[PDB]
RNA sequence: AGGAUAGUGGCCUACCAUGGUUUCAACGGGUAACGGGGAAUAAGGGUUCGAUUCCGGAGAGGGAGCCUGAGAAACGGCUACCACAUCCAAGGAAGGCAGCAGGCGCGCAAAUUACCCAAUCCUAAUUCAGGGAGGUAGUGACAAUAAAUAACGAUACAGGGCCCAUUCGGGUCUUGUAAUUGGAAUGAGUACAAUGUAAAUACCUUAACGAGGAACAAUUGGAGGGCAAGUCUGGUGCCAGCAGCCGCGGUAAUUCCAGCUCCAAUAGCGUAUAUUAAAGUUGUUGCAGUUAAAAAGCUCGUAGUUGAACUUUGGGCCCGGUUGGCC
RNA sequence: AGGACUUUUACUUUGAAAAAAUUAGAGUGUUCAAAGCAGGCGUAUUGCUCGAAUAUAUUAGCAUGGAAUAAUAGAAUAGGAC
């Protein structure tokens, strides 16, 4: 329909976004060493059970 | 052969290699940044012979040479250093710069785009020849001298685009604007007789209109902080300074629409209609559909019929344009 | 270490059946060699144009060079 | 022009992508059998199915038939020579039964951990890979070697690497030269 | 009875009848006629390289409001008209008309991805560098 | 009947009859058509694919002709045309890479003009010659199989067993997070030597160097639902854009873009297209037709599909094989 | 078996008919696996032997059997069987 759309605003977002780098995050295990990390906290250390069951939450 | 072209440059230091890693320090590239940087791999090297060449794999400092393959990555003319800490060389001089100017089209418009790659081909055929677009849908061609451009036109002619071309002087555009202020308050309502609009236009200071085109006044700045900058430095009304409504056209134009009503409880309901219709207006002006520059609007008193059903985009936009 | 040995009745029957590469890999005979295959194939066809020894043709070219 | 090196896939992903139930049991398997790729568990079920399948097809045929006997018996007696199938159950019906846990309970990894050796289950994997343990002396760095029982008593640090003789480690020799370099003459 | 004549000597009979009602099947037609190798802008092919001609500003059909940013192109292998589309934020900042391209579909087998009117082909590569590289700044666009 | 053919025959030529093919779809047309073996997908039933490691077939720029020879309509043979295309001193000459590499072009797209007969086989007069068949190395993420990126102590320390409790609880089974830390465990590499090979690099071997987060670091995608996994933060304000459909943003967005945390899979994941299952959404298996899409206006009637029952059935004897108790 | 004329088909039975490589699949510790088709053992100081299975091999075609089933034919101015 409208062919001659204005394109002087395109890219607005990925332009003035607060440039926040990636904080110092320690290396995590890759491969088999990973299932180790997952399994030890996903089952061995477990999480909550408010009602039925949960996983990744938020700050409250 | 095949459509590839070996670069032409002099070695200032170092010995060239067939597949050497070097960094391109483009005309805007600077060591402390990353813009115009291109650390690529040459395919091989070649030594000149008048019109033909022969594959020389190495060459020393001070002796001029040819670096083939890096064509599709450079920026026409640039520095090639494998040393990152290296500053940017001196950026030529020439002393000529674009002055000649024409317009190009076709006698057969169905293959018109083949003519445009002929234009990009000319850039990739000469040094100081500069091809660009006009603010009126034409492909302005500029250069050194009249014959220069004509030989470059004979190039675009037979070779590059290789098709029928129409040449005319560069068709200009003269920014429609105002000398005085709106004599009286202009009145206009919907084709569906009801809701009216009242305004008057005045000459904006290029000091600030140029401040638009230099990052001082942005259509999305601090109505509070930018108010201090236009009241203390530009002597405007800090009242409507925070009341600015839109930058027409393209959403950043040298023209602005300003709030000044008092008893209109429903003004914000038609703003979108106003800002976009104000664009269609500053786009094609009455005189001869020419964009506006340093053109301001003082929206005085605007009455809107009861419910927003008749006070809607479908009929307000036609009123605003006519009121402006 | 699964290898594969060969005990010949005599050393004579060795340089008879035993393929070159093995016995040469040892150091029985001297490193026998000719030009590379690219030199050999190219040299092969050049000699395929010339008929017979025809050294009078190489002498015939020693004629175009004096005439 | 040579000849076909007949390829074929050993595993088989599920007709479903994210079925809650199915994912919870298999992660607990990578903690009980210290695996890392579902492909490693899939691979099991695939071979498990091919088995279960031919078993079924043969299971349908008229009993006493040469096939149900040949293909059948010979088969059963193999899953057994690998110690997966129970000796008691020799009517290919425990095979139809079974479960990944059983076929996976006979891997070099599970036995390397159960036969003590590398203490923890995973620490067992850390060694198999770091060249250790062997068959009749045929060292292996394949944590999924499939212990078949007739090789279960031969499981032990192969003649290579410490804990089985040979020359210990290069860090130990460096520690010896680092010990005599610090204090000595 | 009910329809299909359950007979032992009506093979070809049930055959014809079958092939017939096979033509009423959507995807069967597209094949037994080569709709792709004739009309489909990408005649029997998957992706395709071309030349960017115009930086369109295509509108969005209800109920969403905003401009999409598509590109009408002339494919090299046909030249046929295709009003393509471009993904990610901006991109057009580093796209530029008359540049090389490589397009594909919207897993729709024709059809529009949704809100975008008619557009049946979106971009993947440009100048031979691809979006991601220029969208994550892992390289800059050449002299293409 | 003859002719031509290695040979049968309208293969071809005389003379003669009027015939032969067709709703069981001939003929004409399309084929993004070499067939067949077989590949992909799978509950069965089907569906789609099969240029391509083999087999029969056909062609060598598009043809037609033909020498030799047992064998060719060969073209890494030739003659002519057509399209081509290269050399020249200008009179002439030569050439087809749908053989192996390689260059242009064509493109979504596809590797080195490197080594060699040692294997495999063939050809030849024929053990010794030759084979850009083929064998090897390079490039290589079309598929395929295995699996590194660390593991055990461990100290500060809470949790859940317990013999123990007024209540000043040790410590007792340990589960981890630990910015204290502790050494062995190492192939990915590097490198004597040997092995391998036709020669060598690499697979397999192995001195000497080689792991402590700044390593020798694994990523691609996603987190409303569908579909497993945040209503958390900062900018965004129906703009930018996402959105495989439904659907997100219009100033507090679980769906935007970045932070953080986290998830599905893992050296593979995402992309597109194609095809299968799904799809009982193609139906013999196994659909629907009153209103959802659909019973011809009615009947006749082909071809097709299909069509009642009725014809030594039944009784008697004996025996040779394989299951089981059983004795 | 030199010989004389016989109801046919369709359906069904076992075998056969076949190029393998591939499919299923035997067996066998390529360090394991897709593989591959190898090995395994002795006086390891003059050798012994097991292999490299079977089936599907689909449609038409071929050979035996069956005689239920779909048909089919036979003696009428007697075109009769013996």
């Amino acid at each position: 329909a409208k062919v001659h759309g204005s394109l002087a605003r395109a890219g607005k977002v990925k332009s003035q976004t607060p440039k926040v780098e990636k904080t110092e995050k320690p290396k995590k295990p890759k491969g088999r060493a990973y299932k180790r990390l997952l399994y030890t906290r996903r089952f061995v250390n477990v999480t909550l059970v408010n009602g039925k069951r949960r996983m990744n939450p938020g700050p409250s | 052969d095949k459509g590839r072209f070996y670069a032409f440059g002099r070695v200032f230091a170092g010995t060239v290699k067939s597949g050497q890693k070097v960094r391109i320090q483009g005309p805007n590239y600077v060591p402390g940044k990353k813009d115009d940087l291109f650390i690529k791999a040459i395919q091989r090297v070649v030594l000149m012979m008048g019109r033909f060449v022969e594959p020389i794999d190495d060459c020393p400092a001070g002796n001029i040479i040819g670096l083939v393959g890096i064509d599709q990555f450079l920026l026409k003319t640039g520095t090639l250093t494998t040393s990152e800490t290296a500053h940017n060389m001196k950026v030529m001089k020439f002393s000529v710069s674009p002055v000649v100017q024409v317009a190009v089209e076709v006698k057969n418009a169905n293959d018109l785009p083949k003519l445009v790659e002929g234009l990009k081909r000319l850039s990739k055929s000469d040094p100081c020849v500069l091809t660009y677009m006009s603010e009126s849908g034409e492909h302005i061609v500029a250069g050194t001298g009249e014959l220069h451009l004509e030989i470059c036109l004979q190039d675009l002619e037979h070779d590059h685009a290789g098709v029928p071309l129409k040449i005319s002087p560069p068709v200009v555009a003269y920014r429609e604007t105002v000398e005085s202020e709106s004599s009286q308050t202009a009145l206009s309502k919907s084709p569906n007789k009801h809701n009216r609009i009242y305004l008057k236009a005045e000459p904006i200071d290029e000091e600030v209109s140029l401040a638009i085109e230099n990052g001082i006044i942005n259509p999305r700045d601090d109505f509070k902080a930018r108010a201090r900058i236009m009241a203390d430095d530009y002597g405007w009304d800090v009242t409507d300074a925070r009341k600015i409504w839109c930058f027409g056209p393209d959403g950043n134009g040298p023209n602005l629409v300003i709030d000044q009503t008092k008893a209109v409880q429903y003004l914000h309901e038609i703003k979108d209609s106003v800002v976009a219709a104000f664009q269609w207006a500053t786009k094609e002006g009455p005189i001869f559909g020419e964009e506006m520059r340093s053109v301001r609007v003082n929206i005085l008193d605007v009455t809107l019929h009861a419910d927003a059903i008749h006070r809607g985009g479908g009929q307000i936009i036609p009123t605003m344009r006519r009121a402006t | 270490s699964v290898g594969f040995g060969l005990v010949y009745n005599s050393v004579a029957e060795a340089k008879k059946f035993e393929p070159t590469y093995r016995l040469v890999r040892y150091g029985l005979a001297e490193k026998v060699e000719k030009a590379s295959r690219q030199q050999r194939k190219q040299k092969k066809n050049r000699d395929k144009k010339i008929f017979g020894t025809g050294k009078r043709l190489a002498k015939k070219v020693a004629r175009r060079n004096a005439d | 022009p040579r000849a076909p090196r007949t390829y074929s896939k050993t595993y088989s992903t599920p007709k479903r992508p994210y079925e809650s139930s199915r994912l919870d049991a298999e992660l607990k398997l990578a903690g009980e059998f210290g695996l890392k790729n579902k492909k490693e568990i899939y691979r099991i079920s695939f071979q498990l199915s091919k088995i279960r399948r031919a078993a079924r097809d043969l299971l349908t045929r008229d009993e006493k038939d040469p096939k149900r006997l040949f293909e059948g018996n010979a088969l059963i007696r193999r899953l057994v020579r690998v110690g997966v199938l129970s000796e008691d159950k020799k009517k290919l019906d425990y095979v139809l039964a079974l479960k990944v846990e059983d076929f996976l309970e006979r891997r070099l990894q599970t036995q390397v951990y159960k036969l003590g050796l590398a203490k923890s289950v995973h620490h067992a994997r850390v060694l198999i890979t770091q060249r250790h343990i062997a068959v009749g002396k045929q060292i292996v760095n394949i944590p999924s070697f499939m212990v078949r029982l007739d090789s279960e008593k031969h499981i032990d640090f192969a003649p290579t690497s410490p804990f089985g003789g040979a020359r210990p480690g290069r860090v130990a020799r460096r520690n010896a030269a680092r010990k005599a370099e610090a204090s000595g003459e | 009875g009910k329809g299909k004549p359950r007979g032992l000597n009506s093979a070809r009979k049930l055959r014809v009848h079958r092939r017939n009602n096979r033509w009423a099947e959507n995807n069967y037609k597209k094949r037994l006629l080569g709709t792709a190798f004739k009309s489909s802008p990408f005649g029997g092919s998957s992706h395709a390289k071309g030349i960017v001609l115009e930086k369109l500003g295509i509108e969005s059909k209800q109920p969403n409001s905003a401009i999409r940013k598509c590109v009408r192109v002339q494919l090299i292998k046909n030249g046929k008209k295709v009003t393509a589309f471009v993904p990610n934020d901006g991109c057009l900042n580093f796209v530029d008309e008359n540049d090389e391209v490589l397009l594909a579909g919207f897993g729709r087998k024709g059809k529009a991805k949704g809100d975008i009117p008619g557009v049946r082909f979106k971009v993947v590569k440009v100048s031979g560098v691809s979006l991601l590289a220029l969208w994550k700044e892992k390289k800059e666009k050449p002299r293409s």
